[PDB]
């Protein structure tokens, strides 16, 4: 269940432990689950409030959210987490084929009229 | 070339053989049967010649004769170029054609009879790596010196 999205069947079974405690591996399991939303808080969404993504983990009010909202970004504002979709800089690049494939020309020309 | 001098016709009434043969070589040459038709060797004889190279002169017509300066970093007509590579592409395929006829009638007739036989018409064998050569240099130089331009020229 950790391996596909599913979170809260993960959770389900956090109701369910029928054997012993398993006390110290699922709340290690919390930690690696706490980081985890806090990294796919991060992907490309919009405003969310101080309630969904507030309670997308467990969390009801307290200020564990700023310890999240000052690690990474979606600024802490009037009730919003800010977008920073930008995804611009990166493209448009002829430079970095024109290194390569210069280098790879050749190379086709090496194994095609030089006997080996 | 061939440059010559008399000999005494007076020792050819002699029957005497002149020259008096002292080093290995004077008889590296062969003269040809057309000279030989002629009055060599009655009346005169060969000379082995070379030729006097230097520096001076070997060297100043070598790198002045051949010699060229922007053939090579322009490009080359640039919307006929991928044309040019349809006008061979095109018959290309009937030549193949031909190369899926020509192997179809093998196991058959003793292919040294296959030698004297297509000697009135193209075989697709030979012209088949013909064109191969050409839509390969046409193609792999002209995108080469393309894509130094982009590096060079900003």
């Amino acid at each position: 269940y950790l391996m596909e999205g599913s979170y809260n069947k993960v959770f389900l079974a956090k109701g369910n432990i029928p054997a012993e405690s398993y006390t110290f591996f699922i709340d290690i399991l919390l930690d690696t689950i706490r980081d985890e939303i806090a990294g796919c808080i991060e992907k490309a969404y919009e405003k969310i409030l101080f309630t969904e993504a507030t309670r997308i983990l467990f969390f009801n009010t307290p200020k564990k959210m700023t310890d999240y909202a000052k690690k990474r970004g979606w600024v802490l504002g009037p009730n919003n987490y800010y977008s920073f979709a930008s995804q611009q800089q990166k493209p448009e690049d002829t430079t970095i084929p024109s290194t390569e494939l210069a280098k790879q020309v050749i190379e086709y020309a090496r194994q095609l009229e030089m006997i080996v | 070339i061939d440059a010559f001098r008399l000999i005494n016709a007076n020792m050819m009434v002699l029957g005497h053989e002149p020259r008096q043969t002292t080093s290995n070589l004077g008889h590296l040459n062969k003269p040809s049967i057309q000279a030989l038709i002629h009055g060599l060797n009655r009346h005169y004889y060969s000379i082995t010649i070379n030729y006097r190279k230097n520096e001076l002169e070997q060297k100043m017509l070598l790198n002045l004769h051949k010699k060229s300066w922007m053939e090579g970093l322009t490009l080359q007509d640039y919307s006929e170029h991928c044309k040019h590579n349809e006008s061979v592409v095109k018959e290309m395929l009937e030549l193949a054609k031909n190369y899926n006829k020509a192997v179809e009638e093998e196991d058959k007739m003793t292919p040294e009879q296959l030698a004297i036989k297509n000697v009135g018409k193209q075989d697709p064998k030979r012209h088949l790596e013909e064109h191969v050569d050409v839509l390969m240099t046409s193609n792999i130089v002209q995108c080469l010196a393309a894509m130094l331009d982009t590096v060079v020229f900003k």
